[PDB]
Order: structure tokens, then sequence, then C-alpha cells
RNA sequence: UUUUGUAUAAUGGGUCAGCGACUUAUAUUCUGUAGCAAGGUUAACCGAAUAGGGGAGCCGAAGGGAAACCGAGUCUUAACU
RNA sequence: GUUUAUUAAAAACACAGCACUGUGCAAACACGAAAGUGGACGUAUACGGUGUGACGCCUGCCCGGUGCCGGAAGGUUAAU
RNA sequence: UGAACUCGCUGUGAAGAUGCAGUGUACCCGCGGCAAGACGGAAAGACCCCGUGAACCUUUACUAUAGCUUGACACUGAACA
RNA sequence: CUUUAAUGUUUGAUGUUCUAACGUUGACCCGUAAUCCGGGUUGCGGACAGUGUCUGGUGGGUAGUUUGACUGGGGCGGUCUCCUCCUAAAGAGUAACGGAGGAGCACGAAGGUUGGCUAAUCCUGGUCGGACAUCAGGAGGUUAGUGCAAUGGCAUAAGCCAGCUUGACUGCGAGCGUGACGGCGCGAGCAGGUGCGAAAGCAGGUCAUAGUGAUCCGGUGGUUCUGAAUGGAAGGGCCAUC
């Protein structure tokens, strides 16, 4: 079904992560977003995008 | 069991 | 692990509440290694509690009854 | 091409009629479009559910040059 | 002979203060990514067994 | 008897007599009843043997939490209006 | 010739004949956890299995599939 | 073989009536005969469907397995290229 | 390195013999007036064969089972979850092998917000240029558009474009809808922390309604909550996820 599951991991120490999908087959660039990290309790940067 | 009663 | 009532403790005979004593007075269980005293029931005679975790309540209750709580 | 299908009914409709006294947050209508629009003290959720925002009595109105149905919540 | 406990029930239901049963929600085990954060959040806390199910639960736990 | 429905041309019985189908054990809950009551009761055993002894135990007077643990509170959450 | 003893005697089974194929004998094969025994006191002009069914005139084309037979270099591949 | 004081017709009716309604007919009881009816007797329908029934039988259904076959180790040693 | 070639090391390996384990369903001797068996002698084989344990393959020979349900009998065909409309009798709901269709995805922008914008169709004119391409005007007034089926919505746009962006936030949640249940949906508001806006304010994904799979078992990360003498550890729990 093409679209593929990926995790966004917290740029902070905290091993926290969010979880989503993407069309690797067209948007191969890793995915970087600002998301709230509830361990540091601060909007930090999230990375990786499988 | 063999058609007519009782052949 | 067991819990003890203020209502007990005035019934160990030998105003000193500790594991083997409660046990003797048949209120906890021969194999209990740990016991707490809860704020349940009233406490009347003063009494001494040795080696037993004690809730805030129970402490007030016991201390008001002129008793001591020596961990 | 072979029929036979249909989908579970969605229990859409009016949940509280005019005059009904509701507590805040209470759904007044499950609708699909906005047959009714949120008026005073009435909210509009995603599916276009209209809900109450204050405790009061469900009022139905027709307001405006478009003549649109509105649901509001007056204090009792 | 003692009634025997449906041992799988005893791994899923716990009897509480007023005599009811708490139990874990269903749907937080996997296939998580698509489920709304809201949805999952209200599934975390435990819940009471329904009126219509106490018959069944209780049948499975004589010694609860 | 079974059926939506049987005088039914649907089932069973030739007739009489005797016999023939919801029990028993242990658990468990509930009702009723008796006892004692924040207590209630003892098992095996002992025995002066339906007595008496035996409180080992079990249930109940505390819950909340997965748990550590805290406790008339506890969990949830950094915290809860 | 045989057969459904008791609803089928037949065109069914057997049959001499034919063809394949297995078998070097402690045979193949078969009854047996085994010992032992049939095959056979036989030995490839023998013994087993399979099909076809006197005889006459004959029995063509196909080996992709499925079975079987042969192969050894690669590939894949068990316990160890 | 439930019990019978056991007729026809047309209707009706769990829908093919000696027994229901209407009506017709018929004095009581045998014997010899016939088989149109008593959905006549016999046998809890073999067809058909159903039961998360049974059994055999088949196969490139599943799962196992005797047998057959492969190697490793053991019984299993020695001396030479 | 493109690919070969000359000793090794041992190690098996294919190999050569030996005999002494082992086979002999050759001959002989004795127990024996015995085609068994045992011992002995010899001949022939020989570490092979064969057997035990482990192991791949084969294995209807045997065995145990499976081989769905709905259905105007059954079978064939078709159907089995979900979404939309009608049947549905102006609240909800409502059957048929009734009538018609669609889903099992997509999007990091096609999400958020601030600002801005407004179709379809027809006529007239206009290079290539045509019934229809792009341009201008008038009519028109949403008949357009909305990732997609239908329905209901949509101009204050939910339609269209740009900038800045990650609220497609984490913890919760008064109070409701809908379910036999499992569960599913709506939700203001609160706390932390965000983006857009001068501000009021908006944002907990997408106009809404399909786009889905319980539980067990297991994987990954986090987290000392647990830790069977003690300290650790395994394993378990808890949270995220597959
Ligand atoms: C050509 C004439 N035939 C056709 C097959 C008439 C019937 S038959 O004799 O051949 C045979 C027995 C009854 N059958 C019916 O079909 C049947 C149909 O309706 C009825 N029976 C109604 C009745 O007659 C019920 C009666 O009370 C009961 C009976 C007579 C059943 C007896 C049992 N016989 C069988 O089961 C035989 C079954 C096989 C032979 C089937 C074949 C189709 C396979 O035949 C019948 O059932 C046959
Ligand atoms: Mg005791
Ligand atoms: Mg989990
Ligand atoms: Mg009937
Ligand atoms: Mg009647
Ligand atoms: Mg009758
Ligand atoms: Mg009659
Ligand atoms: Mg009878
Ligand atoms: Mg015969
Ligand atoms: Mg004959
Ligand atoms: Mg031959
Ligand atoms: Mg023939
Ligand atoms: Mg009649
Ligand atoms: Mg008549
Ligand atoms: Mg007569
Ligand atoms: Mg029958
Ligand atoms: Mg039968
Ligand atoms: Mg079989
Ligand atoms: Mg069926
Ligand atoms: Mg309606
Ligand atoms: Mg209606
Ligand atoms: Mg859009
Ligand atoms: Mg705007
Ligand atoms: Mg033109
Ligand atoms: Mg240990
Ligand atoms: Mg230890």
């Amino acid at each position: 079904g093409i679209r593929e599951k990926i995790k966004l991991v917290s740029s902070a120490g905290t091993g926290h992560f969010y979880t989503t999908t993407k069309n690797k087959r067209t948007k191969p660039e890793k995915l970087e977003l600002k998301k709230f990290d509830p361990v540091v309790r601060q909007h930090v940067i999230y990375k990786e995008a499988k | 069991x063999t058609x007519p009663f009782x052949x | 692990t067991a819990e003890i009532r203020l209502s007990d403790l005035a019934k160990v005979e030998g105003g000193v509440v500790d594991l083997n004593t409660l046990k003797a007075a048949n209120i906890i269980g021969i194999q209990i290694e740990f016991a707490k005293v809860i704020l349940a029931g009233e406490v009347t005679t003063p009494v001494t509690v040795r080696g037993l975790r004690v809730t805030k309540g129970a402490r007030a209750a016991i201390e008001a009854a002129g008793g001591k709580i020596e961990e | 091409t072979r029929n036979g299908r249909d989908s579970e009914a969605k229990r859409l409709g009016v949940k509280r009629f005019g005059g009904e006294s509701v507590l805040a947050g209470s759904i007044i209508v499950r609708q699909r479009g906005t047959k009714f629009h949120a008026g005073a003290n009435v909210g509009c959720g995603r599916d276009h559910t209209l809900f109450a925002k204050a405790d009061g009595k469900v009022k139905f109105e027709v307001k405006g040059p478009k003549n649109r149905k509105f649901i509001s919540i007056e204090a009792e | 002979p003692k009634i025997k406990t449906v041992r799988g029930a005893a791994k899923r239901f716990k009897k509480t203060g007023k005599g009811g049963f708490k139990h874990k929600h269903a749907n937080l085990r996997h296939i998580l990514t698509k489920k709304a954060t809201k949805r999952k959040r209200h599934l975390r806390p435990k819940a009471m067994v329904s009126k219509g199910d106490l018959g069944l639960v209780i049948a499975c736990l004589p010694y609860a």
C-alpha cells in the first residue's frame, strides 16, 4: 500500500518519539519537525523518516 | 432398500 | 506484608507492637516480614511500636494516645 | 452489478428540541452538513455536531438574509 | 470439589471496593500509529465491567 | 405430544396390575431462619466422645495502584481547575 | 472354466498367449520388532510385480505435463 | 387394536371427513364373496435437507508415521603413498 | 586486484595393503546316532557390510482429522467487514438472493494560521487557433469546485493563492451522543509547551460521513516498578511502538 510507517525521534536526550507515515517513494528526504517532547517538556526538534 | 417394497 | 489497625495493637499484651508480638497475638501471620499501622479503628492505651512503618494518621493517633513510635 | 450492500445507520438528528434544558457540552444535533449553525452559546464540532457551551434552554431560530436555521442556548 | 477459577479471567479482571471489577481497555496493544492520540489516551486508564457483563465475569471468578 | 395451527387422514398407547425419570457428594453465591457480632467460626486431631479440648486456618472490620509503595485515601500527571 | 451362499451367471473374473519391468541367490518379493520361514530343496529357458487376453492382419505420431530411469559441474541444503 | 352406538352426498376444516355443518338415506343380526376407503398393516423414509453425526474409500488436502533412502558419531584396528 | 601456477600443514579425502574387531545362508571336527544351537579348525570376506543414536529426503503403505455459513429445498452462481442514497410510513431505528454506487487509500501539505481571491455555461470580438486551448467584453450567479462514491453542507466560503510555519502538540476533561457488550464518536474548558495574527483571536490534522482487525504470543526503545538466600542479572510489569 505504498505509504510506509516511520518514527520521528526526539533531538533531545529523551528516547521519546512520535509515529507516522510517508511516501518514501517520492519524499525520500528525511522528515524534520518541531514537536513537544514530554520528557524534557519542551518543543524540541524531531528527526529521521524511514 | 432395493427399489420396490422390499426387493 | 500486612497492615495493622489502631484497633489491634491494644491487644498484643505487652504494650509493645512489633512483628513477633502481633504474630503471637495472632493479628498478622507467621510469614509476614513487613507490616504497617493504618489509621483504622481507635487507639486508647498508650503503646510502643517498634520496627513498623506508620501512616501519618496512625502516628497522630498513637502519639495522642501517649504512645511512642520507634522505627 | 449485484446490489445487496448498505451501511450502518448514523444516528443523526435532533437530540434536544426547543425548550429542552441541557447542561453545557450537550449535543443538540448530530447532522452531516450544517443544516443548523451554532448560534449563541452553541458550539460546532468537527462532524458538525452542534453542542451546548452554557447550561440553558435549547432555542431554535431563523436569522439572516440567507434565512439559515440557528440553534442557541438561552439561560433558564 | 472446589470450583475452579477460569484462570484467564483472573488475568484480566480485578474485584474492587464496592464489589465491581476493573479491567484494561482493548485496542492499545498494537496498530497504534493510525489511532488518534486522543483515542489512545482515553484507553490507557482502566475501566469498570458493564452491567450486562457482571454475570459472565462473576461466573468465571468464584473466589474474587 | 409437537406445532403458527391438529377431530385431524400427524406422533404414542390393545387393556389392567406392579415398576419407571431433576438425585447425590463437595464447592460456591443468594434467600429464609437461628446463634453470636466488630467480630464470626474452628479443620485435622485429642477426647472425659453429639460434651469438652484444639483458633492451624478461613471470612470480615481498608482501600487505591500494574508494582515499589502510600493510606481514608490512593492512583492518574510536572501538576490538576 | 469362475463369480455376487440368499433379487445380478453376465459382455464381469480367470484363461493359454503377448509385453513391459524387477531379480546373481543370504535373489527380488512376502509373513515376521526378532529368530525363523515362504520364494525353492528352485537359480535368469528361473522367480516376483504390472498390464493385455486364443488366433489372424496389425499395433502410427507426441517425452510439454505427471511418473519413473540416468547424470555430474554448479547452485541450494540436515545433523555435526 | 385410544375408545366406538363404525352410512351417502356437498360443503367446511392442520387445506383429501364414518365422527364437524347442511342435507339424504337406512328395521335388528349373520354367512359366502370382492378389494374402492378407513391417507389400511408391516418397518421411528433408503430419496431430500439438517447435525460444527458415524464409517469406510480417494488424492499433487493437513498432520504424523512403518517402510525406503542420505550423511555424522559408535561397535572400529594397524602399516604405507 | 584481472586469474593461474610450484613445496606445505595437517586434516580428513578419494586412495593401497594388512588382520585382529565384525559377516560367512563354504568345508571340516567335537558335544551327538542331531540340516537346531555352542565350541573348535579352516577357507572366503573385512574395518567394508550390518546394527544403535542422531539426521535430511522419500513415504495414501498405515493413521488421525479437516474440507464454513447465508440460500424462497440443496447445489451452481452470488454473498460474508466497512461507507453513501432510496425502500424507511416528515424524531431515532427498521427486512429481503430489494433498487443504485463506493471504500481497504491519499496528503509533511492536500495540515495550521494571517492576508487576499471567486466559479460553470452561453454569446461577441480576437494571430497561427480548429465545436472546445490562451486573450478581451457582456450575459450568468455557483448550475463550478470540494484527492474519491453518495448524500448533506460550503461565499463569513469548507472552493482558490501566497507568506510565516508544525497544534498532524503532550497531560486531561464538565457534559453529551451511540452501542447487549467489547467499544465507537462529539466536546467547551483546564495545565504545560507551540505556530500564525497589530489585535480580537485560530489551531488537539484534512467540509463531514468509508480507508479496517479484538486477544494471545513475540520484537524494539524507554522506565530499577518487580527481582525466589543476598548484590546483580535473566524474566516479568508499566509507557511508547511493531
Ligand atoms: C418413477 C416412480 N418413482 C419416482 C422415483 C416414484 C417413487 S419410487 O418408487 O420410484 C422411489 C420410492 C419413493 N420415491 C419418491 O421419489 C417419492 C416421491 O414422492 C414420494 N415418494 C411420496 C411418498 O411416496 C411417501 C411415501 O409414504 C414413502 C415412500 C414410498 C418412500 C420409500 C423409500 N424408498 C426409497 O427411499 C428409494 C429411494 C431412491 C430409490 C430414490 C431415487 C430418487 C434415488 O427414489 C425414491 O425415493 C422414489
Ligand atoms: Mg493465626
Ligand atoms: Mg504495549
Ligand atoms: Mg407443520
Ligand atoms: Mg378444530
Ligand atoms: Mg390420530
Ligand atoms: Mg379416522
Ligand atoms: Mg399405535
Ligand atoms: Mg444371488
Ligand atoms: Mg440368477
Ligand atoms: Mg514372469
Ligand atoms: Mg481386459
Ligand atoms: Mg370431504
Ligand atoms: Mg365422504
Ligand atoms: Mg362379510
Ligand atoms: Mg425417521
Ligand atoms: Mg434414517
Ligand atoms: Mg486416510
Ligand atoms: Mg447451510
Ligand atoms: Mg427516519
Ligand atoms: Mg417515521
Ligand atoms: Mg481542502
Ligand atoms: Mg481570511
Ligand atoms: Mg469564440
Ligand atoms: Mg537464585
Ligand atoms: Mg537474588
